[PDB]
């Protein structure tokens, strides 16, 4: 219908983004006034964002999501580039970062004052994730049912913090670091660190560049999706930025830049009956954005292999218990790559740079759409005062985020040089010696005996 | 698109890969129960952290003494109702106390005449004080009462009968305690008989009403056993004294003053105050103010401070100004006697802007000691080194740890580094990078190597370096 449309808008936006972000958009933003116009101008500015990509996704109504939108409008190599880095980067390092937020979570109740053994971090994240990856290898009924308490872990924990500040405003103080006694600005920031803070407080706010168009076909609301996105997503700032005020009503700032585990100090400097309930609920939410965030690369690798690319040992079924074996693999291998990192905050700055390149493209792929061949029958239009806010946002964003260290954005810009070799010779190439093609014939078909797996009708 | 087929596979399907897919399925569930026990075999390994000591209020900070409240706001504003417009300023020094003046009645060395459990009316009342409290409370700074009867003569204990001493005492630690006040002081002991019994039987009803109330007694000694008769029972009481302002102008003095000091009375806690009551201006001469501070906010203690000690508020630079409460120079128009006298470097509006004044470090240092841990709780320890230089090192198990090297000499010295004092966890590194420097010469944040450290006379350093893995 109309709510159960938006719940499942609300219900998969919140994720495991809140409870490593506070740590960082308070750091880089110096002050705690500062870290709460943050969490304000990146829902307010992603409302711009999803108000657009429902304009693209109703004049092009086709199925797979970014990738299919850049091929009907950008040339076949930046639209290849979107299934590139979203199955190399984005998503290697959007599991490897749910799954550091898990080993952090369970040791900070261990290790409360001394900062843990660093490498037995590691082997608490090749464990979530090598039991996740059988878990979602074996019959795909197992990767819902398990699914659905990973809600009820992640509503417990944010239901508990979303009441225990409500206690804290009526039995303590009323807005303790406000700018009328306290909250100095002490540390104030510049063009470099208040950039930074749109790139750690725009990482709890994924889950729109594929997660609107799944929603049209199983109801069909007809039209009231954009109605449907404006009670949607302030429903979630609002939820966002009354947890990070209350974290400062029992915590201070000198402690909240300490702590490695966010919500489990505020969990123990409230309530008697602790360690089973706080970093509990969020080590059972932290499951269920490294096994929902599998299964959703599996629609990448299929609608990958369709066009011209991604070729056929992935995209494939085991015969019984239909799951992509081999294409899930692909993931879980390249995820304990991308774990010899030693911190989880410069994991955050690589993959909101590059998140952000192709939230602009696709939205100045709209402009020039507008511009060259216009006139198209489209059911829902938009002002254009919107998709030009998000281009200006988009583009002091880059620019003084690279001026700042230009390292782990000075890759993210190295990944995609790569693809022009690899967008040469893929498609682009005459068989005449006839003797590299037979060894790609050689191991997809073994890897059809290691594994039972075929290819769909 | 080349592939096999699905029914050309299930033929192809040979019992050769079924022994191949069946061992290789068991090779997954050794390696991740060959993973899971490396985990608990290293968190066990892994060495454990300290517990906290469970400190007090008057750990961190610095309590700040304030004698007069005529002459702290000046004429006219100087009522108590008056001070609610200065904690702000307070705060902006981060000071955690507020040692307030005695505000009782005695008219003059009259031992009948004379009350500690009603408020002279020369400064306010008693609506006025609790007006006062509300926004102690309001902005976390405590505040204490100086308890001494008479504290306008010379013989400030009514040098008659010992009764009526010790009998209204016990009246207002009771009765100004329920109102709310955090603490009392006390001083001049050295005129008092049988002092450490009296004491006592105020420390143990101090401690009585709550365990956050604590006792400052302040001598005016400077001998090791003096005061250790006076600590010998009561080893939570925060003794204040004159022990480290001898004459000295010696490095090797006063590192064996103070490490000689802790050493016989362990490592217990004290007050590292240079004065009873008096200001840095008089036990010092005029360029070492700048040193004393980073000093005494390093030493393992609560620094004890009178108003005036974070600008240099002088009496011996000012002709006509009385020694036992000079002015407080807020601007140019806080000392009205002679215009053009003050000066744009003895006022509070002209060094809050200078970032190179003195009370420009004294807000930089309390900052450095209110929000860490290894200047909080650490750990204290002294280097053997060779002239008059005082180094140590400050240390908690596994913070970052802080370095204070200072030169006491008025000639250019060396580094001179010692290690050997120290255990095999706390080592000092090649590299080491400032944090704060007395005598601006060099850029903040920029490292050095340790030992091609050469300091400049009548100068300090506040280095840090974090746990070297
Ligand atoms: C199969 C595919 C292949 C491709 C790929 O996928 C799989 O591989 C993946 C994996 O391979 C990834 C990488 C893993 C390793 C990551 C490391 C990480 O940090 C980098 O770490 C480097 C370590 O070599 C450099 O760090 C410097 O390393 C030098 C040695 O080479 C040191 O020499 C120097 O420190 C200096 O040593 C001497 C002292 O006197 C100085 O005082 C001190 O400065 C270090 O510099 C320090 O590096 C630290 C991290 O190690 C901090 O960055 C720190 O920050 C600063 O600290 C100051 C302290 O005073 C502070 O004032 C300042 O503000 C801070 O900024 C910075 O000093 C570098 O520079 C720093 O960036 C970087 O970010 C991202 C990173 C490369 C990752 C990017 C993405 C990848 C490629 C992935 C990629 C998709
Ligand atoms: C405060 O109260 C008294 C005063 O010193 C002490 O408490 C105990 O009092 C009894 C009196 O019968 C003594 O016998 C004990 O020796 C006292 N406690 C000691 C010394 O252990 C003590 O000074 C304070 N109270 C406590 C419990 O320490
Ligand atoms: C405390 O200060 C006084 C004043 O300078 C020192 O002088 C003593 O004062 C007391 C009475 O206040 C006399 O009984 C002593 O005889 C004085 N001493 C001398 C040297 O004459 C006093 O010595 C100081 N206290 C200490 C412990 O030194
Ligand atoms: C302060 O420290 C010194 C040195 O650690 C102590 O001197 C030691 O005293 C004991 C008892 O006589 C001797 O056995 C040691 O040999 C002394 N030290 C060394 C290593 O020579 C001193 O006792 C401590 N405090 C005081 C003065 O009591
Ligand atoms: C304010 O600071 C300045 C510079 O430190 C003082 O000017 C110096 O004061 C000393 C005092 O003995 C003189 O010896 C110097 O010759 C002065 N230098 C100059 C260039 O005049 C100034 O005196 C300080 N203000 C007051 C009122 O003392």
């Amino acid at each position: 219908g109309l709510v159960s449309a938006c719940g499942i808008i609300v219900g998969n936006i919140i994720g495991s983004g809140i409870f490593v972000s506070p740590k960082g958009v308070l750091e880089n933003a110096g002050s705690v006034g500062l870290a709460l116009i943050v969490w304000i101008v990146t829902g307010f500015i992603t409302v711009v964002g999803a108000l657009c990509y429902a304009e693209l996704g109703v004049t092009i109504p086709k199925s797979g999501g970014d990738y299919s939108y850049v091929k009907d409008i950008f040339g076949g190599l930046a639209g290849f580039l979107r299934l590139w880095i979203a199955v190399l980067v984005i998503y290697p390092t959007n599991q490897a970062v749910i799954a550091l937020t898990f080993s952090n979570y369970v040791l900070q109740p261990l290790f409360p004052t001394c900062f843990p053994p660093e490498s037995g971090l590691r082997l608490l994240a090749a464990i979530c994730l090598l039991l996740l990856t059988w878990v979602n290898c074996s019959s795909v009924r197992w990767a819902t049912r398990v699914q659905d308490i990973f809600t009820a872990g992640k509503l417990l924990a944010l239901a508990l913090i979303i009441i225990m500040g409500i206690v804290q405003i009526c039995k303590g103080e009323y807005f303790w670091l406000e700018p009328k006694n306290a909250f100095e600005n002490f540390q104030e920031p510049d063009i470099g660190l208040v950039a930074l803070a749109f790139l750690q407080g725009s990482f709890a706010y994924g889950g729109w560049n594929f997660l609107n168009y799944v929603t049209e076909e199983l109801v069909d609301p007809y039209k009231n999706l954009p109605r449907a996105i404006f009670i949607s997503i302030p429903l979630v700032t609002f939820v966002y930025v009354f947890a990070n005020v209350a974290y400062v009503t029992a915590m201070s700032p000198q402690e909240l830049l300490a702590s490695n585990a966010v919500a489990v100090t505020f969990g123990e400097k409230l309530l008697g009956v602790m360690a089973w309930i706080m970093p509990i609920s969020v080590a059972l939410s932290t499951f269920g954005g490294v096994n929902g965030s599998l299964f959703t690369s599996s629609r990448l690798f299929f609608a990958g292999a369709r066009e011209g690319h991604l070729p056929s040992v992935l995209a494939m079924i085991h015969v019984k218990r239909c799951t992509p074996i081999p294409a899930l693999l692909f993931t879980c291998i390249s995820t304990l790559l991308m774990l010899v990192t030693s911190d989880m905050y410069t994991l955050i700055n690589y993959v909101g740079f590059i998140n952000y390149l192709f939230y602009g493209v696709t939205v100045a792929g709209q402009i020039v759409l507008r511009w060259k061949k216009p006139d198209i029958p489209r059911p829902i239009k938009i002002n254009l005062l919107f998709p030009i806010i998000y281009l200006l946002f988009w583009a002091f964003l880059l620019v003084f985020s690279l001026w700042s260290e230009p390292v782990v954005c000075g890759i993210g810009l190295a990944i995609m040089l790569t693809g022009v070799p690899v967008y040469f010779l893929g498609v682009y190439w005459q068989h005449k010696p006839k003797c590299f093609s037979d060894f790609i014939e050689l191991l997809t078909l073994v890897s059809q005996k290691m594994c039972v797996v075929v290819y769909p009708e | 698109t080349g592939l096999s087929k699905e029914e050309l596979l299930k033929v192809a399907g040979s019992p050769g890969w079924v022994r191949t897919r069946w061992a290789l399925l068991l090779l997954f569930w050794l390696g991740w129960l060959g993973m899971l026990a490396g985990a608990v075999v290293i968190i066990v390994r892994a060495p454990r952290c300290r517990e906290l000591p469970a400190q007090k209020w008057w750990h961190t900070g610095a309590l700040y003494r304030i004698g007069d409240l005529q002459a702290f706001q000046g004429h006219g504003a100087g009522n108590l109702a008056g001070l609610k417009g200065r904690l702000d300023y307070l705060s902006s020094l981060k000071v955690k106390g507020l040692v307030l003046g005695p505000i009782h009645k005695n008219q003059k060395d009259d031992v009948a005449q004379t009350d500690l459990l009603q408020i002279d009316p020369n400064f306010g009342s008693k609506e006025d004080f609790d007006s006062l409290l509300q926004s102690a409370k309001k902005k976390s700074i405590r505040v204490i009462l100086d308890l001494t009867p008479n504290y306008r003569g010379e013989n400030s204990w009514f040098s008659t009968q010992v009764d009526t001493v010790a009998t209204k005492v016990k009246d207002a630690l009771e009765f100004w305690l329920q109102a709310g006040v955090d603490g009392f002081q006390v001083r001049d002991i050295e005129n008092l008989k049988d002092a450490s019994s009296f004491l006592a039987e105020w420390q143990n009803i101090t401690k009585g009403f709550s365990e956050d109330r604590l006792l400052i007694a302040g001598t005016n000694s400077s001998d090791l056993q003096q005061i250790l008769s006076l600590l010998e029972s009561n080893k939570d009481l925060l003794l204040t004294s004159s022990y480290l302002s001898d004459s000295g102008s010696t490095g090797e003095h006063t590192k064996s003053l103070v490490t000689q000091y802790l050493n016989a009375t362990g490592n217990r806690w004290c007050s590292w105050s240079l004065s009873q009551a008096r200001l840095l201006t008089s036990f010092l001469p005029a360029q070492l103010l700048r040193l004393y501070q980073l000093m005494l906010f390093t030493l393992p203690g609560t620094p004890v401070f009178s108003y005036g000690d974070e600008i240099g508020l002088d009496a011996a630079a000012l002709p006509g100004q009385p020694m036992e409460a000079p002015v407080m120079l807020w601007d140019e128009s806080s000392f009205p006697d002679i215009p053009g006298a003050v000066s744009a470097n003895m006022t509070v509006k002209g060094q809050s802007e200078d970032p190179g004044s003195l009370l420009s470090l004294f807000r930089r240092l309390s900052d450095q000691r209110s929000k860490e841990r290894s200047l909080l709780h650490g750990d204290f320890h002294a280097f053997s080194a060779g002239p008059g230089l005082f180094s140590y090192i400050r240390h908690w198990d596994q913070n970052e740890r802080f370095l204070v090297v200072l030169n006491f000499g008025d000639v250019g010295l060396s580094a001179g580094l010692q290690a050997s004092d120290l255990p095999a966890s706390a080592s000092l590194p090649a590299k080491a990078d400032l944090l704060l420097s007395t005598q601006p010469g060099r850029e903040e944040g920029s490292p050095l190597e340790l030992e091609r450290l050469k300091l400049e006379p009548h100068e300090g350093l506040l280095l840090r370096f974090p746990y070297a893995a």
